[PDB]
RNA sequence: UCUCGCCCGAAGCGUUUACUUUGAAAAAAUUAGAGUGUUCAAAGCAGGCCCGAGCCGCCUGGAUACCGCAGCUAGGAAUAAUGGAAUAGGACCGCGGUUCUAUUUUGUUGGUUUUCGGAACUGAGGCCAUGAUUAAGAGGGACGGCCGGGGGCAUUCGUAUUG
RNA sequence: UACCUGGUUGAUCCUGCCAGUAGCAUAUGCUUGUCUCAAAGAUUAAGCCAUGCAUGUCUAAGUACGCACGGCCGGUACAGUGAAACUGCGAAUGGCUCAUUAAAUCAGUUAUGGUUCCUUUGGUCGACUUGGAUAACUGUGGUAAUUCUAGAGCUAAUACAUGCCGACGGGCGCUGACCCCCUUCGCGGGGGGGAUGCGUGCAUUUAUCAGAUCAAAACCAACCCGGGCUUUGGUGACUCUAGAUAACCUCGGGCCGAUCGCACGCCCCCCGUGGCGGCGACGACCCAUUCGAACGUCUGCCCUAUCAACUUUCGAUGGUAGUCGCCGUGCCUACCAUGGUGACCACGGGUGACGGGGAAUCAGGGUUCGAUUCCGGAGAGGGAGCCUGAGAAACGGCUACCACAUC
RNA sequence: CGGAUCCGUAACUUCGGGAUAAGGAUUGGCUCUAAGGGCUGGCAGCCGACUUAGAACUGGUGCGGACCAGGGGAAUCCGA
RNA sequence: CCUGGGCAGGGCGAAGCCAGAGGAAACUCUGGUGGAGGUCCGUAGCGGUCCUGACGUGCAAAUCGGUCGUCCGACCUGGG
């Protein structure tokens, strides 16, 4: 019976109008989902014009872009830092249209190895992974072309995304709404706006 | 109230239907067809109202789906089927193919054409759109989405259409000097060659028009059908140019009798 | 600069110029809407600073229906102020006018310097930003009085 | 203005109303009102004709007027208030310097520069008949010869009453 | 019909009211021969209801082994009428009343570019038939009875599900074995082809890229021809429509016929055991129109100051993000600012106040009603919550409370 | 009832009061978050006190846990 | 009369002072600050309302336990 309504309101003074309807139809309200990070579980939502809304209750699984190199693989999501407009719901972790994700950056690492080679991340060691890494050995003159797109256009994830990416999380915000459509879908976090919630999350572990 | 509304009542009915006060209580309403409530003329009125082919409803009503009226081609099922302007009527025995011209009162004025012209019809593009694929799409105020129909189309256009293929032909540009036809608003039925359009950015724009004998007038652009191409109408149009003249000329014309 | 938890309405901001190294200028990647009507986009939404959700050379608020005209009254309310509409009312008994005005609030955009009380502004009807504004500030017209002199200290 | 195809169209466009005259504007019923012998009329939108049934037929009506106030468009400039130039930070014309952007062309692509179209700022002079309607048997203020039991403070005089 | 008359005084003139005058619409007294129309439980009691009805529906075209009737009728399932039940649509319309409601509903005018939309009308719709279950039916029961129902057997489809062939494989993105020419001792450099493998179409959800008004050269490095060539549409406007890029496509799972009827002919051919299949009822993913809803924008409402400041911890005003909702919204949430209205009557009260088109009243200007047949709104004793469905907070739908009230 | 915190407070009146009027909610433990300061250099860096507010988790509704400690209201007579 | 000694913490918030707001003026309103009073709860101190409690040949020829009134003063008190 939530009505969100406008007629239990007051006025442009602030007179108490008098009420006269019964809450209709037409101005449902149902309750608000907290989007867990569990396993993925999405109940149906009755619409009114015959449509179908999709509720997820905790996701598990997410999708997320990347941003500069216009790249999108499959993310697990982590964990839920920094709500920016609720921050008990930081600690309840719930998803919701803009919030922060932790993507894990496993799944990038075979696009950014296969496009992007000699790549980053691998613990200074230079020993371990025999990945396909050099087993491939880049016969033809696309072994020139990649050397025009990583030292040419030279690839700079310059020292945020390198420090990110050596800690092995990266921070992306979402795009949509969970509660809607039942999809955790997001962008990764470039440059102004991620050293603006850099500091933002700096800010609220150090005071 | 409550969804859709259901009946009609003869005192809210449209005045161009020419219903009584003394006959019923409801009025026949439309179904949902091409053409809204205040632009369209019901079968049931056509044939039992104005040509005066059975005295009740009922008979209409068996006729209807005893499958000899049809309209545009194909039989119409529905006693109460939605017409408009500017369609073809014709049933299947006789030389009938009656035109829904406008009246200079403004009423559904029948018009008896010949089989070479009632095999066309015109029709006026309502918008324009592309969609699945790029492939452009063009919407008729008669409810008809055509694809790939000409790149040189305007949104304020009339083009042939044909009935018995559902192809269009012989687009015309909207440009001065052309032959229109006013469909709706208080000066309906009024057909005059287009004299001057002035555009306004609050999303309405007039147009001044004239014709003969020195008469001009002014309506709105969802008003206006295009019948002509140079002072020479693609359709013939029953008694005279369809002009108001006056209602004193039209007491001269009753006297003359 | 912003004082809020987020400010990015479309433009994307990276361009990956990192190819020898150079800060440049940052104001370039701009969202840039001309609202037509013959109304000239002002050069503060050019070269300026900001970034409005409600502006309506910003963000996605359309401008359409009726086009109005008031005199702004107050600015203590936070990126929208107040205008008056004075009017008069023909009266079909006593055969002559009088007085009403109704206060409406309305979104002023932060481009709109020099926004002095008793200038005579245009509004715009827009879609219902708040509970209390539905119009937009369109073009402000009048000085309010004399701009060049000025007073002591 | 001829950029848009010696004139026109288009476009710069109103500083913003009040007031007026057209035009669209809406939904019928109702009101005024055209026509019609419902037996007149209240009504209603009907009916009128030719034909000895044999023309497997015609013609016409179901209009118009009003629809305050509110909103839109096109003229009018009389009355009623508002904008200009006073510390000039005034309007035009063509020249100095600083800075930016987009696309035409060097047969096509990549790099540099100029002219060009425009925006912003600064410096110097000319061009304006270079800029203020005169002062209401309106009002405010100043002057100076008065005016009056106007008001306040202090002082003096007068007879009478009482003791 | 632009209309007065009598009444204060011994008498006259004046202000002044009272009373006679005429409609209008409620009741009532008396009387009443014909005929055409014609309002009619509004005023008090939106108080209570016995009884009887007001919503059902089948085509040649979804499902016929009904025990009912008959076709001639022999047998290779099936023809005809067909009660009843499974299925779909409608019961969100109509009718009734004006109790609440004072910029609230409404009325004039504008738009959803900020939404949904049954049903019709158009575009789109590129394995010789698969599995459980069940109603009607038959037996079998319960209590005093309801539109009460479980248990045993079976049966059907447009019930609910599972799920296939065609169709050549085109083109593109990324890897990619291999291969051609020139130069160089080689290394290397430059230009041009290319077998495998993974992704494809429309919608859903992201992110990114390129996208229209205008005409002259001067230098350096690469290449086509005989000094010289390349481009989606609309609005007043878009974060509009349409392309391309990488991926998701959600088990409560978007679509790409595991339908039915008609009249029936023809052909390649080795039998047809295969095609030539024409018309017509169902929506099916989406896009428009049509019917309708919704919050919106400007203007307009009776009386009252013995109603002068009102709103703001249970948002009052605005901003920033988020939730919900179909969408824009303080509709809700967290933070921040202290705002917003008013003597041009704000806020609070009363209305024997539903708002209008209209009705009565005859100079003109006005005054009083409008519950009532047409439009819109509200409600089904009060008031809250909800299933189905596109559309309801429905009440001739359901659940709980109060007041009634039946067996 | 009794302490404390947050709302709200009548009749009357000498306008000071009545008033802790009356009447409601919370009170524990453990974690955090925000705010309130000092001293040095030409905004940055070092050093400490007990207060307030908000939120989460949890204990058998339990929290002034002992102790500390106003029952209240309507009136009449008399004395300020 | 002279001469000395003493009176824990809280509540109410007077004059004066500061800042802000309304108004044409007269003037009004709001938040602090201040610490006034034979002022309120209350300890020590001083008295003794009630239980007519305990004793009542008692501790005492007038005392004790609760419940008390007042406690910055018309306050209590030593010595001369
Ligand atoms: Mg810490
Ligand atoms: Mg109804
Ligand atoms: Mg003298
Ligand atoms: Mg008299
Ligand atoms: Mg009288
Ligand atoms: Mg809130
Ligand atoms: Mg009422
Ligand atoms: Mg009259
Ligand atoms: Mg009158
Ligand atoms: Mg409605
Ligand atoms: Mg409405
Ligand atoms: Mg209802
Ligand atoms: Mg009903
Ligand atoms: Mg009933
Ligand atoms: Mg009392
Ligand atoms: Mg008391
Ligand atoms: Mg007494
Ligand atoms: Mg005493
Ligand atoms: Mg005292
Ligand atoms: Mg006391
Ligand atoms: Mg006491
Ligand atoms: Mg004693
Ligand atoms: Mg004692
Ligand atoms: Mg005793
Ligand atoms: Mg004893
Ligand atoms: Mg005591
Ligand atoms: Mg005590
Ligand atoms: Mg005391």
């Amino acid at each position: 019976g939530i009505s969100r309504d406008n007629w239990h309101k007051r006025r442009k003074t602030g007179g108490k109008r008098k009420p006269y309807h019964k809450k209709r139809k037409y101005e449902l309200g149902r309750p608000a989902a907290n989007t867990k990070i569990g396993p993925r579980r999405i109940h149906t939502v009755r619409v009114r014009g015959g449509n179908k809304k999709y509720r997820a209750l905790r996701l598990d699984v997410g999708n997320f872009s990347w941003g500069s190199e216009c790249c999108t693989r499959k993310t697990r999501i982590i964990d839920v830092v920094y709500n920016a407009s609720n921050n008990e719901l930081v600690r309840t972790k719930t998803l919701v249209k803009n919030c922060i994700v932790l993507i894990d950056s496993t799944p990038y690492r075979q696009w950014y190895e296969s496009h992007y080679a000699l790549p980053l991340g691998r613990k200074k060691g230079a020993k371990l992974t025999p990945e396909e890494e050099e087993i491939l050995n880049k016969k033809r003159s696309k072994k020139i072309q990649k050397k025009y797109d990583e030292r040419k256009k030279n690839a700079k994830i310059s020292s945020l995304l390198e420090e990110q990416f050596q800690q092995g999380k990266l921070l992306a915000c979402i795009a949509s709404r969970p509660g809607q459509c039942g999809r955790a879908d997001g962008y990764v976090l470039e440059g102004k706006e991620l050293e603006f919630y850099l500091r933002k999350i700096k800010a609220r572990k150090g005071k | 109230a409550r969804g859709p509304k259901k009946h009609l009542k003869r005192v809210a009915a449209p005045k161009h239907w020419m219903l009584d006060k003394l006959t019923g209580v409801f009025a026949p309403r439309p179904s949902t067809g091409p053409h809204k409530l205040r632009e369209c003329l019901p079968l049931i009125v056509f044939l039992r109202n104005r040509l005066k082919y059975a005295l009740t409803g009922d008979e209409v009503k068996k006729i209807c789906m005893q499958r000899f009226i049809k309209i545009d081609g194909k039989v119409r099922v529905d006693v109460t089927y939605p017409a408009g302007f500017m369609d073809v009527i014709s049933i299947e025995k006789t030389g009938e193919h009656f035109r829904l011209v406008y009246d200079t009162k403004g009423r559904f004025a029948v018009h008896r054409i010949t089989v070479e012209e009632a095999k066309y019809k015109l029709c006026k593009v309502r918008k324009i759109t592309v969609g699945v694929k790029g492939i452009p799409h063009l919407v008729t105020h008669d409810a008809r989405t055509i694809r790939y129909p000409d790149p040189v189309i305007k949104v304020n256009d009339t083009v042939q259409i044909d009935l018995g293929t559902g192809k269009i032909i012989n687009f015309i540009k909207f440009d001065t000097g052309n032959l229109c036809m006013v469909i709706g608003g208080a000066n309906l039925g009024r057909v005059g060659v287009i004299t001057n359009r002035e555009r306004h950015p609050g999303s309405f724009d007039v147009v001044h028009v004239k014709d003969a004998n020195g008469n001009s007038f002014a309506t709105r652009l969802s008003n206006i059908f295009v019948i002509g191409n140079g002072n020479k109408p693609w359709i013939s149009l029953p008694r005279g140019k369809g002009i108001r003249l006056t209602v004193a000329e039209e007491r001269d014309k009753r006297l003359a009798t | 600069t912003e004082r809020a938890y987020q400010k990015q309405p479309t433009i994307f901001q990276n361009k990956k110029r990192v190819l020898l190294g150079e800060t440049g200028k940052e104001k370039l990647p701009r969202y840039y809407k001309n609202i037509g009507l013959g109304f000239k986009t002002p050069k503060e939404a050019i070269e300026g600073t900001y970034i409005d959700k409600k502006c309506p050379f910003t963000g996605n608020v359309s401008i359409r229906g009726r086009i109005l005209s008031g005199v702004v009254t107050k600015m203590k309310m936070q990126r929208t102020i107040v205008i008056r509409r004075d009017y008069l009312h023909y009266i079909r008994k006593y055969n002559r006018f009088e007085k009403r005005h109704k206060n409406m609030s309305v979104h002023l955009s932060p481009c709109f310097r020099d926004v002095q009380i008793g200038d005579i502004v245009t509004v715009g009807e827009c879609r219902p930003l708040s509970k209390t504004v539905r119009f937009n500030v369109l073009k402000v017209t009048k000085a309010a009085g004399t701009k060049k002199q000025f007073q002591k200290f």
